[PDB]
């Protein structure tokens, strides 16, 4: 009985972690996403500005 | 800034002696070839930018297939009696449903 | 660390130089074939209809 | 009856295991052929029709 | 902390430099190469699971 009682609260922590880590996956995408088109913002300016010597 | 000055004096110099050395015709060209391969890479850049819009489209899609799926697997549990199965795959086909919600902000 | 995670590696690898290979085309230009098929197909049921007749 | 209650299921999870490689093996093989084509195909518009020397 | 930090550090440094290691053309083949090796292994525990039910 107790067992059983430890087994359901592993579970349900378990449960939620792997959607938190399913959440950071899904986050990683899009952030990856936002870095590189960041970083393409960044150069457009430069090449089509006359910044620097 | 006496100092300040005399090093800049030394960043005059070093300028004039580096526009000696600018050879009409040869530097013109140079600076066109450095265009040229700045251009390629950006546009590279760009492109494998515009490539990620693209695997919006395919993760979206995908997951939208799935949930459906789960629904009309949960309508066959529910003609047979089977409770755990027919919720088990309602909270499957949600899961996916709010993921793909995500993924079309982001699209 | 495993087989399924190699395979969904390189599998969306391959996934990305098709996408690659999409944007570089619109880099270098998209279509040009497009128009001159439509026309190739037009100027094929016209040439068709006369040499019918 | 132990025996036979147990070593059926273990046949389900070969034979599911079974349609789980092959899954693998034929995609490969087309993953590959698109990956040679996206490959080739980049390297075309890039040295025939590109910019920059 | 930070010297858990410094490792995360290098462990995303070697996930990077063997990510580049890889060719998906190698790669890939040679992972179906992995699965079809374990399954072997598989396939003889179940041979001897058969023998002993006969």
């Amino acid at each position: 009985a107790q067992q059983r009682t430890m087994s359901e609260n592993l579970r349900r922590n378990l449960a939620a972690l792997e959607a938190k880590i399913s959440e950071a996956k899904t986050k990683k995408n899009m952030l990856q996403a936002r870095a590189k088109a960041a970083k393409a913002n960044a150069e457009l300016q430069q090449t089509l500005g006359g910044l620097g010597t | 800034a006496l100092f300040d000055r005399l090093g800049r004096v030394v960043r005059a110099n070093l300028n004039d002696l580096v526009s000696k050395a600018e050879d009409p015709e040869k530097v013109l060209e140079q600076a066109v070839i450095d265009m040229q391969e700045d251009l390629v890479q950006l546009r590279q850049a760009v492109a494998r930018t515009i490539a990620e819009e693209k695997r919006t489209e395919q993760r979206l899609n995908q997951d939208t297939q799935e949930a459906k799926k789960w629904e009309d697997r949960a309508k066959l549990a529910l003609t047979n009696g089977e409770e755990n199965l027919a919720r088990e795959a309602l909270a499957r086909k949600k899961s996916l449903t709010d993921t793909a919600a995500a993924y079309q902000t982001q699209l | 660390s495993s087989a399924t995670s190699a395979f969904e590696r390189m599998e969306n690898k391959v996934l990305d130089m098709e996408a690659t290979s999409q944007a570089a085309g619109e880099l270098a230009g998209f279509g040009i074939e497009n128009q001159f098929a439509q026309l190739e197909a037009s100027s094929g049921v016209e040439d068709e209809l006369a040499a019918l007749k």
